[PDB]
């Protein structure tokens, strides 16, 4: 059970890091889409 | 084309300009006269056979070490630290099986040239120490675990304390350590070979000495060979 | 596709190169000064059924058996000719049910020009397939794969072996396992996959040559050979053009050649 | 500069076969040219056998200088190299 | 028809470009990585089915791990060209765009061919780096082949450690060409060293090193 708890903690930390990176990525996606619209 | 290629005192294979051809001769740093075909016992078979051969459970009474092969058979059931040691051994064996079956040898071939013939060493120890008869062994399980684990870190191909040196040293002995762990398993030692303490120490020392004797010698003209 | 024969044959047909000259059997040049009619009586019915520039006519008779064997359609050949030639040539084709499969053509002193056009058409009209792959064979490969119980059990799968090499195009064909395609020429491997794959392929070829007649050589010797042959980033031949273009001493190089 | 300090010597601590052959030859030549012997010879007369006897008892007064590819070197005494 | 296979090849090239960007250190969202073919057709193709390469361009930034490991990693701009043949005009326009929009590296994928003038203008775009790839050679990812082992670029500290451990000069290492397909996949520059961990039948694992030219 202790090993399972540690695994769940690591999964939650990885999920939080992935969410933060996705939030950072969405801004780049929006900027790229706006610049491609400007190019058209 | 190959006349000026020589093994140097740092283990690398180089030409007359000092350009590196191989960072280790033969990727293992061994002499070509010191290897023999040996079978790696974790590669073939089914999962049931592998589990039956290597897993030792100290809780279930019919899947434990036999009571007539060990003199300490009474005060062995129920231990948890020893069960943790056995689980660590089994996980290492499973990792070795995964590694060999998925990365190194994918078609299941398990008869390959390696140094230090282990079967010959084991039967020599059996003949020397008279390991016949149903006499119980005085070789404790933690002794087996720690002896094998320490042996797997004294097989020096390269000397030094640098981290790159340690990484190269660990890389160079992966297959041989897999062979040694597959042979010198706790259940195998206790039941199939029936070693005692003196025989076990003799086997460990002999493995270390013979591995030291199987390394390639600096100054070899391996290119011409 | 590896355990099914029909899909494998479909892939084989899609890979193998097939030109117009393969299915063509005979080509003829006829004089016909009427664009809307014709002089030939055998084909008059079909062409008038179709209808309902220069007088020179170009009709070629294609073998039905080999055209069906390659699994090709007359409309496909017509579209290929139309694409390569735009509207410079008017094209008509007899239907499937015709007794003899024919496809005519009309240009829109030009007898020699039509002869050159016919020769060019026979030469370089590619219907389908990868250029360079002359022939394709189906092969069965015995491969040992672990079971669901962990035991190793033999198996049989289908694979293609060709004549001629084009690694980059064949690797991109759908249905082909692109991560395992292999070539017996390691120059192409170097151009497509890099120098480490070239080292592996060179060892594989040398091992094949040595081990065919049952001989055995230790791994380290061939490993050292292919490592010398690939240490400079490119392929170094064991010749004067390879050995003597190094930075070694002049006295060492002059004693070879 | 080129010398390597005795504490950080990283070469093998065993006597290779080439070093053994060269050391035996050099010691045999020196013994045949009237050099003092450092072991007690019972009845041996051949210089090579005396040199082998000296090697087995770790009494050869020679140093092996092993060269690295970059130019540096390590000095090893014949008495501190393991011989089989 | 032929339009369907053109779309499929373009989608495969796009997936390979995303994989290449992810392997060089930049961050690409997992949803973008597994972006399926039907979504590609919906997002790119119009009613008649023709694709717009200008809608496929994107941006990327390095992950914190890659940024810590490699400190010369800036922002990446990937742009596909609608023009089949790329002239000096298009290369100059791309160079101007990269210079104005302060990007560290820009990748320019062309369809059929690039004019020699453009190639001659590639080196003079410093400090920004422009790399050109063809559509056809990006359909299949060569790094997923069984014969191609994993290549990992080394940092300056790791290269210094390697040279100190083996007591080597840079010219004494095994070499890899700049025009090597894996070197171009990783964007190797001259003087950089890759670590190649490889399968070995004698020792299980073997790590080799090569230096770019």
């Amino acid at each position: 059970e202790k090993r399972l708890e540690q695994e769940q903690r690591r999964l939650e930390e990885a999920r939080k890091r992935q969410e933060a990176e996705l939030i950072k990525r969405q801004e780049l996606i929006k900027q790229a889409e706006e610049w491609n619209k400007m190019d058209i | 084309a190959l006349e000026d290629i020589m093994v140097h005192y740092d283990g690398t294979t180089r030409n007359s300009l000092g350009d590196i051809i191989q960072f280790l001769y033969g990727e293992d740093g061994l002499d070509g006269t010191q290897v023999e075909r040996q079978t790696i016992d974790t590669i073939p078979g089914s999962d049931k056979a592998f589990h039956k051969r290597y897993y030792v459970d100290l809780m279930d009474e019919k899947n434990s070490i036999k009571p007539d092969v060990i003199e300490y058979a009474a005060d062995i059931l129920g231990d948890v630290e020893l069960q943790k040691e056995l689980n660590s051994e089994y996980e290492q064996l499973v990792s070795d099986r995964k590694f060999l079956r998925e990365i190194v040898f994918v078609n299941g071939d398990h008869n390959w040239p390696l140094p230090v013939n282990l079967r010959r060493i084991i039967q020599n120890a059996q003949q020397i120490f008279h390991l016949d008869r149903a006499k119980a062994s005085d070789l404790t399980i933690p002794e087996i675990i720690h002896g094998v684990r320490d042996l797997c870190k004294k097989l020096f191909v390269l000397r030094g304390e640098n981290e790159l040196i340690k990484e190269a040293q660990q890389n160079a002995t992966s297959l041989f350590q897999c062979l040694v762990r597959a042979r010198l398993a706790t259940r195998r030692i206790l039941e199939e070979f029936r070693l005692n303490r003196d025989a076990f120490e003799w086997v460990l020392g002999t493995i270390e000495a013979q591995f030291q004797r199987s390394l390639v010698h600096p100054g070899e003209m391996v290119g011409v060979i | 596709i590896a355990l099914d024969i029909e899909k494998a044959k479909v892939i084989q047909s899609s890979i193998e190169y097939t030109t117009l000259k393969n299915v063509t059997s005979a080509t003829e040049i006829y004089y016909d000064p009427d664009p809307t009619s014709t002089v030939i009586e055998e084909d008059f019915d079909t062409v008038e059924a179709y209808f309902s520039q220069s007088p020179w006519l170009l009709r070629l008779e294609l073998d039905r058996a080999r055209m069906l064997d390659k699994q090709l359609t007359m409309n496909q050949v017509a579209d290929k000719i139309s694409e390569v030639f735009s509207d410079d040539l008017f094209v008509m084709w007899s239907e499937d049910n015709a007794d003899k499969l024919i496809i005519r053509c009309r240009v829109i002193e030009e007898d020699q020009m039509l002869k050159r056009i016919e020769a060019h058409m026979l030469d370089l009209i590619a219907l389908r397939g990868i250029p360079g792959i002359s022939k394709v064979y189906m092969v069965k490969h015995k491969v040992s794969v672990p079971d669901e119980s962990g035991e190793y059990k033999n198996e049989e799968l289908w694979a293609l072996e060709t004549d001629g090499i084009n690694l980059a195009e064949v690797m991109a064909v759908p249905g082909v396992d692109s991560s395992r395609t292999y070539s017996n020429s390691f120059v192409e491997i170097l151009s497509v996959l890099g120098i480490e794959a070239t080292r592996s392929s060179l060892y594989k070829e040398i091992l094949n040559v040595i081990a065919f007649d049952g001989s055995y050589v230790n791994y380290r010797h061939m490993a050292l050979l292919v490592d010398v042959m690939t240490s400079r980033g490119y392929l170094m031949a064991i010749t004067r053009h390879g050995i003597n273009r190094a930075d070694t001493g002049a006295l060492m190089r002059c004693s070879f050649e | 500069e080129l010398a390597i300090l005795k504490e950080e010597r990283t070469t093998t601590p065993y006597l290779t076969k080439y070093e053994r052959a060269r050391i035996l030859g050099t010691r045999a030549l020196q013994i045949s040219m009237n050099a003092p012997v450092l072991v007690d010879i019972e009845g041996e007369t051949d210089p090579l056998q005396i040199a082998m006897k000296e090697l087995s008892q770790r009494k050869i007064p020679l140093v092996i200088r092993r060269y690295l590819p970059d130019g540096s070197y390590e000095d090893w005494g014949c008495d501190e190299l393991i011989v089989d | 028809e032929d339009n369907n296979r053109i779309i499929s090849r373009l989608w495969r090239s796009f997936r390979t470009v995303k994989e290449m960007a992810a392997d060089r250190g930049y961050f690409i969202s997992q949803e973008e990585m597994d972006q399926s073919l039907e979504e590609f057709r919906s997002k790119i193709c119009d009613s008649m089915g023709n694709p717009q390469r200008k809608l496929m361009s994107f941006l990327a930034n390095p992950t914190p791990e890659a940024l810590e490991k490699y400190s010369d990693l800036g922002t990446l701009w990937v742009e596909f060209c609608d023009e089949p043949s790329v002239g000096i005009k298009t290369m100059r326009n791309f160079c101007l765009r990269i210079q104005e929009k302060n990007f560290s590296t820009g990748i320019f994928i062309y369809q059929n061919n690039i004019t020699p003038s453009a190639n001659k203008m590639i080196p003079t775009v410093s400090p920004a780096i422009i790399e050109t790839f063809q559509e056809s050679d990006l359909v299949v990812n060569i790094t997923h082949h069984e014969l191609v082992p994993k290549h990992i670029r080394l940092s300056d500290g790791e290269k210094s450690q390697l040279l100190q451990r083996y007591k080597l000069k840079e010219s004494q290492l095994p070499r890899i060409q700049r025009e090597d397909p894996v070197a171009r996949y990783l964007g190797l520059k001259r003087g950089q060293v890759v670590k190649i961990i490889r399968r070995s039948e004698t020792s299980g694992r073997y790590a080799s090193y090569r230096i770019c030219l």
